[PDB]
Parts: structure tokens; C-alpha cells; sequence
RNA sequence: AAACUCCAGUUGACACAAAAUAGACUACGAAAGUGGCUUUAACAUAUCUGAACACACAAUAGCUAAGACCCAAACUGGGAUUAGAUACCCCACUAUGCUUAGCCCUAAACCUCAACAGUUAAAUCAACAAAACUGCUCGCCAGAACACUACGAGCCACAGCUUAAAACUCAAA
């Protein structure tokens, strides 16, 4: 449910104080916001820890510590894929909530009337 | 360039082709069919259909090239094969009897190993975090690190400490330490390696 | 103090999955405002301030409300064209 | 039986157990996770000290205490002292939105001690005191 | 859209004139350029539906008046 | 332990100091019954519909 | 960096300070203003209007006097930045904020939209903002600047508040 809106903004019929000064009218506009960039996660990096703990143990030599390098590569290789996956597939593939450019066509057929006609 | 994009790069294997049918997947059965319609791009000198190719030899021989001088640089390389070709002979005949059987003498399988041994793993690659640009340790590809070997290998053996020694000996001396883990360019890996394990706390400004 | 204690904010961990029990706890911080809260209280934020603020987060949740109802409305609409051709 | 995430209440009678012993016998972990620091202390059932560890006293100094790399480092060293003393289950009480909040609570798995639980103690005044005045930076 | 069909075949079907698509600005306030200068405009426009398809009053029903063509319209 | 009575309105600022000497009681206060409140009946909840007319229908 | 190092963490005892969530509520009151709990007293008016000064009120800051003191914090001191830095950043500390008793009487005290009654038709309305009007009354205003000034008067106000001009000047604001 939707918060009320009456007594709110100030007018003239509403006697009392205003309780919302919006600084922008409060009519629902016929486009919706594109959406943002995210920052993303960092991968194989416990991977990435224990390879590099190795080193300072066998003091920097890569013939002890053949087993963790090999996690921290196939890791990468795996990374790489879903990176290259993901950004064509969530934009090509139709998965819950559309996207800006497609909501906004929607909206654009079905426009806010906020004048009489 | 002046070939289109229509035109496809030509594929130089020879045991491709002689493929039987009965092998050949649906998916390679239709890119085969396929490939007779396109256009094929003349095949360039460089690569043949020869037994003796090796493509990582082909790229480290172009990337001592000066000037377009192809013959010098793959005379150079030849003298290096040839280098570590007789010295190991050298070691094998002086050798005892059970030293004999871990004695590499094939040039080749020295060049594949002591370029794998420079690899670096990881590097320093600078992300913008908060208007700053921080050299966080990244997984270097794979490519990355092949060609950081042959450029390290090739720029050791230029720089101007060596008074008066011809680059075959030089290749060769440094090609026998990195087969066995020594040397400058192995050095090099460790001091990219003893940077990228001092700036791991910068290790999540990346995102991929 | 003077309650008892690990009732409040406490969170067991299954299968020594402590990952899900991080990110439990801390969904349920967030939904009763704690987190904010707490990031709010590290500096004074003046009544004027304070006011200023409670009327953007009530206008923009009546926005984002009405605006989700109509797309919730229209999503009926995103079919294929059925007089494709006219 | 089902798993609840509700902590198992003294009086009524559970079997929960952790190595014989009790929800209320395991020794608690006390991380306070501040913005430029991170000391954590674990303690026994009966408020006996086991161990103290914090960022400052791994070698850290300055801006490098209030990284997830040093909060990871006290986890681990406050982890090697009471496991020495026989602690090997722990309840976490956390306090504090610091970047070594969670850091904290993996160096303490790469110590060899089992979490079965995450206590939230971060002070929340019912308007109390009054903070500093806010920052122009 | 849904009686774009019918329209245009009973247009057709009783020897007049039909335009069940977009409406271009200037076909009637404009139609000396459009068409040519000797042109002969409608003499009655009829309207089946006088909303566009944004719920709307039809350009037409307002450029008909302009140019003084009596409307018929449902 | 709960204890309903009738007393004049003096009598409660005088009580209250008692049980603050009382070494065997806790904590004690006084409230108005809750009986003596009737509560109003109640038809459900009324709708309100959206507000109308909060902005002039021109053509901004 | 400075500062502190009877410092920090756990536990326990412990306020003349300030009052998470609820509150997506939209209430009380003349306004100012008011959001922890309880109790007592208690919220003018059966026509409207009606005052810079009468009468009574009025955020914050501030004065006088006596108390309290967790935190915050003008001034000040220290540290750093900077061409410089009487600033922004860090630390510390005071007046002050609290209580009681008096004073002061200001505000972008602005929902910049007077009180009461009424209408939604007609010419809808310069623009913007919060659609346009009617009746009645009180108050206020007539180019800009000088001017929240000067003088006078009054006031527990003595670097103060209220009321409030003119001359020179411009052809715009
Ligand atoms: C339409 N006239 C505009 C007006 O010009 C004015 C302008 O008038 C200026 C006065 O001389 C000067 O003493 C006066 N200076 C003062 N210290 N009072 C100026 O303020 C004044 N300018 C103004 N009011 N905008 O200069 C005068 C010579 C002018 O040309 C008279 O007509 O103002 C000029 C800008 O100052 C504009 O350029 C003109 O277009
Ligand atoms: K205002
Ligand atoms: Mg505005
Ligand atoms: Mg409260
Ligand atoms: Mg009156
Ligand atoms: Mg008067
Ligand atoms: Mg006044
Ligand atoms: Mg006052
Ligand atoms: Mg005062
Ligand atoms: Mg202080
Ligand atoms: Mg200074
Ligand atoms: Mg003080
Ligand atoms: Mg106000
Ligand atoms: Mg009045
Ligand atoms: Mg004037
Ligand atoms: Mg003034
Ligand atoms: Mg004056
Ligand atoms: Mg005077």
C-alpha cells in the first residue's frame, strides 16, 4: 500500500503544516532510469592468498608450490569464461525484470496524462 | 587492409584434412562444407605444412628482428640451437653413467622448458580507484606471460654487460640457466612475484 | 547491560557455513535499519538535516511505489503485436 | 530434528553439543571491528582472558590497521594462542561496522577454530550522547 | 489496429476513401505540397474512433475543423 | 502482584514515595485501570483513495 | 603528524545528559513549538472582524547570579596543508547547550501565500510556483540605492532592540 498523499503538500484547503517539500512535483514520468553499473567481485582470491603464502615459505620458488598455482590458474580460466557469459547473456537472455530501453517502450504506449485533453 | 572481412585465415594442418568422414562431428561436418564457400587468405611465408615448424621459435626468431633482417635473426637462432646442441654433447660424453639418462641434448625441449620457467604467474596491472591509480596484482593471461619470457630473455641478452659476446653464446648461456631454474631472468620473475605478494592488499580493486 | 546475553543479534551456523550466517545476520540488520542507523550516528545530523532527509526518503518511496504499480499493470501489455501487419 | 538459527536458551534443556560441551560453556571471541583498528580478545565462559590480538600488535601501523588484511592476520594470531589452551569452538561477538568485521572472522577458521555462532553487540544508543559534528571532507 | 482490415475493404467495397494509419501532420493543412495544388480534399470525414492510440483526440478531428470538413464520428 | 482500588488523586503521589522506601519492593507503579476506558467500536478500515488535484493540469 | 600511554579489551557496579524502532503515522497547540514512562491539573469563546506601541506569549544565540557536567563545542592552543591559510582536515580544552531565578524580545519567526464566509459556472489563466475567483474587514505597499542607516522617543536592553527619514547620486533596478 502506497503512502497517502493527503494533508501533505502545502495548499490552500490543507490547514496544517506541510509534511513533504518535494523539490520535484510528484508525477510518475514516462520513462524509468537506466540501470546502474555494478562494482563487481573480486575472484580466486583465496586462491589467490594461499599461492602467494606458499612463496614466502619456499622462499619465491614455483617447484614446491606447483599444487596451489594450478588453483589459482584453473580459477582464472574459470572467471574468465563466466565474465565473457554473463554480460551477453543477461542482456540477450529474458530472465525476471526487463530492461530500461524495453520498459520504456512499454511506457511510452500507456504515457502519464497529467493535463486534460 | 586489403583483404575484406569475407576472407578467412587459412588453416595449414595437414592431418586436419586427411581426416576420415567417418570421424568428422555433425559441427565439424557442416564448418567443413562451409569453409568452401568462403574466401581463403593466401597463406603467408612464414608458416609451411613442414614437420621441423615450431611456432614458439617462429615468434621468438621475430621478435629479435631489426629492420625487417629475418635472416640474421633466424641465423641466430639457429646458432643458439646449435650452441646448446653441443654443450650439452659435452656434458653427456664427460658424464657418468647414471648422469647420462637426465641429460636433455635436444635443443628444443630446453627452448620450450626454459621459456616456461620465466613465466610469471601474476602482475601488476594499474586499476582507478578513487581518482588513483593502484598497480593491484591481476592473473596475467596466458599469452601475457609467454611473450613476457621471450622479451625478458631477448633484453637480457641485449643489455650492454656482456662487453664483447655474440648473441648465440649469450642466448645459449642464459637458455641452459633458466632450463635449470638460474639465472637473471628467473630473477626477474621472482622480483615481479616478491612485488605483486607486497601489494596484496590491494588484491580486490579489481572486479573481473 | 542489564539483559541477557546472545538472544539479541544472534545467529547459529549450520554446517559450518559461516558465509550464510554473515550474510544472514546481516540481512537482518539491515532490515530493521540498524546498519544506517549506525552510520548515521557516527556524525550529529542537525534536526533541519534530519527533516530534510525523512521527506526525500517518503517522497521517493510514494514514487517508486506508483511507479511500480504501473509496471506491474502494463507488463500484461509486452506481448507480441497481435495485428502484426496493421 | 530441523536446524533453528535461534541460539539455544540456558535454562530449557537442549542436545546441542559441541565436544560434550554446552552453548553457554563454548568461549566467546570479542572482535571490535572500528574504522581504523581491529583487536580482538577471546575469553572463556567465565571471563578469563585466552588470548588478545589485534592490527597493531601484528606490526601494522596507521592506515594499514584498518585494511581486511590485518584484521585476517589478528584473527589468525589470536587463533594460535587459544588453540594452544585447548579452545577449539567459539562464539563470535562482533562489534563494530569496521572493514575487519568479517576479515576478522576468517582468520579465525584459518586458525583452526570452528564458529557455531555470530553474536551482533554494536552500540546503538536510544538517543544517548551526542556525536561530532559532521565533516566538510 | 484490430478493424484496420475491415475498414479499409468496406472503403473499397462502397466506392470512398480510407486512411486507417498514421496520420502524417500535414495531410489536410498541408495538402497543396503533399498531394499538388489541385487537389480536392474530403467533403466528409467520418471518424469510427476519434482516440489515437495514446488515448488521445485523432490530429484530424482538430485539421478538419481548420479546414472546414464536417466530421461524423462515433 | 497486581492490586485494582479506588483512591482520590492525592493518595497517589503519596503512595508512590512509599514504595520507594519499601526494601521489598522491586518496582511499583500506578495507572489508571484499563476498565474504566471504553473502547469506541469500529466499523473497519475506511480506503483512502489517492490525492487528486495536487497539481494544475497544465501542460508543463 | 601531534596527542594519550594508571592506556586498550572483557566483565561488573554506576547520571541534575539525551530521549533507537514505532513514524510508510500525520496528531496536539495561538504561534514558537511538541515524538521515553507514569500520575495530577488541564487545552478561551453559541456571530464575524479587530493593535509594531495596550495585555500576554515568542526557536536559537546571548547577558546576570547560583549549581551540575557524560558528550558536543564558538574562542584559544597545538599538528598538518598552502605561495600564504587568522580557513577547510586532525587533537585537546573553555564559554555555551542542562537545572533554578530574573532578563533580552530577534529569525529565510517562510507552508514568503492575512482572518471570516462562499463558489467551481463564466472571459480558465502574462510567466513560474501550490488552478481561478467572489463577498466582508483589518493591516501593509507606490523607481532603485543611501537604509535592518542618521536623528528623535521609548524599553531591566548600554557594541542592544523597536519605530524610521533626508541630502548628494543613477536612468535604470
Ligand atoms: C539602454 N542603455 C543601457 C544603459 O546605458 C546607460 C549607462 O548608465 C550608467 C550610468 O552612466 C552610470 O553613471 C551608472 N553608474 C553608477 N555608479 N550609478 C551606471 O550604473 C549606469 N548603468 C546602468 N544603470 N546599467 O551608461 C549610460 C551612458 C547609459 O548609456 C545611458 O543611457 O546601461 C548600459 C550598461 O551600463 C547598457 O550597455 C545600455 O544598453
Ligand atoms: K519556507
Ligand atoms: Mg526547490
Ligand atoms: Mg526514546
Ligand atoms: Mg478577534
Ligand atoms: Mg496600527
Ligand atoms: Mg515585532
Ligand atoms: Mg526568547
Ligand atoms: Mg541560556
Ligand atoms: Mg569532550
Ligand atoms: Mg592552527
Ligand atoms: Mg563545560
Ligand atoms: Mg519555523
Ligand atoms: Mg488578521
Ligand atoms: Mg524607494
Ligand atoms: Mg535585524
Ligand atoms: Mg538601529
Ligand atoms: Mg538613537
Amino acid at each position: 500500500a502506497t503512502p497517502s498523499l493527503r494533508g501533505r503538500l502545502a495548499r490552500f484547503g490543507n490547514p496544517r503544516k506541510p509534511v513533504l517539500k518535494p523539490n520535484k512535483p510528484l508525477i510518475l514520468a514516462n520513462r524509468v532510469g537506466e540501470r546502474r553499473r555494478e562494482k563487481g567481485e573480486a575472484t580466486c582470491i583465496t586462491e589467490m592468498s594461499v599461492m602467494m603464502a606458499c612463496w614466502k615459505q619456499n622462499e619465491f620458488r614455483d617447484d614446491a608450490c606447483r599444487k596451489e598455482i594450478q588453483g589459482f590458474l584453473d580459477c582464472a580460466a574459470r572467471a574468465q569464461e563466466a565474465r565473457k557469459m554473463r554480460s551477453i547473456q543477461e542482456t540477450l537472455g529474458e530472465s525476471g525484470s526487463l530492461l530500461p530501453n524495453k520498459l520504456n517502450k512499454l511506457l511510452q504506449r500507456f504515457p502519464n496524462k497529467p493535463y486534460l485533453s | 587492409s586489403r583483404y575484406s572481412p569475407e576472407f578467412k585465415d587459412p588453416l595449414i594442418d595437414k592431418e586436419y584434412y586427411r581426416k576420415p568422414v567417418e570421424e568428422l562431428t555433425e559441427e565439424e561436418k557442416y564448418v567443413r562444407e562451409l569453409k568452401k564457400t568462403q574466401l581463403i587468405k593466401a597463406a603467408p611465408a612464414g608458416k609451411t605444412s613442414s614437420v621441423f615448424e615450431d611456432p614458439v621459435i617462429s615468434k621468438f626468431t621475430n621478435m629479435m628482428m631489426i629492420g625487417g633482417n629475418k635472416v640474421l635473426a633466424r641465423s641466430l637462432m639457429i646458432q643458439t640451437l646449435e650452441a646448446v646442441k653441443r654443450k650439452q654433447f659435452e656434458k653427456y660424453h664427460a658424464a657418468s653413467a647414471e648422469e647420462q639418462a637426465t641429460i636433455e641434448r635436444n635443443p628444443y625441449t630446453i627452448f620450450h622448458q626454459a621459456l616456461k620457467n620465466c613465466e610469471p604467474m601474476i602482475g601488476l596491472v594499474p586499476i582507478l580507484k578513487g581518482g588513483r591509480f593502484y598497480q593491484v596484482p591481476v592473473p596475467l593471461p596466458d599469452r601475457r606471460r609467454r611473450f613476457l619470457a621471450m622479451k625478458w630473455m631477448i633484453t637480457e641478452c641485449r643489455d650492454k654487460k656482456h662487453q664483447r659476446t655474440l648473441m648465440p653464446e649469450k642466448l645459449s648461456h642464459k637458455l641452459l640457466e633458466a632450463f635449470h631454474n638460474q639465472g637473471p631472468v628467473i630473477k626477474r620473475k621472482h622480483d615481479l612475484h616478491k612485488m605483486a605478494e607486497a601489494n596484496r592488499a590491494l588484491a580486490h580493486y579489481r572486479w573481473w | 547491560a542489564k539483559h541477557l546475553k546472545f538472544i539479541a543479534r544472534t545467529v547459529m551456523v549450520q554446517e559450518g557455513n559461516v558465509e550464510s550466517a554473515y550474510r544472514t545476520l546481516n540481512r537482518i540488520l539491515t532490515m530493521d535499519g540498524l546498519i544506517e542507523d549506525i552510520k548515521h550516528r557516527r556524525y550529529y545530523e542537525k534536526p533541519c538535516r534530519r527533516r530534510q532527509r525523512e521527506s526525500y526518503e517518503r517522497c521517493r518511496r510514494i514514487y517508486n511505489m506508483e511507479m511500480a504499480r504501473k509496471i506491474n499493470f502494463l507488463m500484461r501489455k509486452n506481448r507480441a503485436d497481435p495485428w502484426q501487419g496493421c | 530434528t530441523k536446524f533453528s538459527i535461534y541460539p539455544p536458551i540456558p535454562g530449557e534443556e537442549s542436545s546441542l553439543r559441541w565436544a560434550g560441551k554446552k552453548f553457554e560453556e563454548i568461549p566467546i571471541a570479542h572482535i571490535k571491528a572500528s574504522h581504523n583498528n581491529t583487536q580482538i580478545q577471546v575469553v572463556s565462559a567465565s571471563n578469563e582472558p585466552l588470548a588478545f590480538a589485534s592490527c597493531g600488535t601484528e606490526g601494522f601501523r596507521n592506515a594499514k590497521k584498518g585494511t581486511g588484511i590485518a584484521a585476517q592476520t589478528a584473527g589468525i594470531a589470536a587463533a594460535a594462542r587459544a588453540k594452544q589452551k585447548g579452545v577449539i569452538h567459539i562464539r563470535v561477538v562482533v562489534k563494530g561496522l569496521g572493514p575487519g568485521r568479517l576479515s576478522a572472522m576468517h582468520g579465525l577458521i584459518m586458525g583452526g577454530l570452528e564458529v557455531i555462532s555470530i553474536t551482533d553487540n554494536t552500540p546503538i544508543p536510544h538517543n544517548g550522547c551526542r556525536p561530532r559534528k559532521a565533516r566538510k571532507l | 489496429r484490430q478493424f484496420s482490415y475491415l475498414i479499409e475493404n468496406m472503403a473499397r467495397d462502397c466506392g470512398e476513401y480510407a486512411h486507417t494509419r498514421y496520420f502524417r501532420g500535414g495531410m489536410l493543412t498541408n495538402a497543396r505540397l503533399l498531394f499538388g495544388p489541385t487537389v480536392r480534399l474530403p467533403d466528409l470525414i467520418i471518424f469510427l474512433h476519434t482516440l489515437n492510440n495514446i488515448f488521445e483526440p485523432h490530429v484530424a478531428v482538430r485539421d478538419a475543423a481548420k479546414m472546414n470538413i464536417p466530421t461524423v464520428g462515433i | 502482584f497486581l492490586v485494582d482500588f479506588y483512591a482520590p488523586t492525592a493518595a497517589v503521589e503519596s503512595m508512590v514515595e512509599h514504595l520507594s522506601r519499601d526494601i521489598d519492593v522491586i518496582r511499583g507503579n500506578i495507572v489508571k485501570h484499563p476498565l474504566t476506558q471504553e473502547l469506541k467500536e469500529c466499523e473497519g478500515i475506511v480506503p483512502v483513495p489517492l490525492a487528486e488535484k495536487l497539481y494544475s493540469t497544465k501542460k508543463r
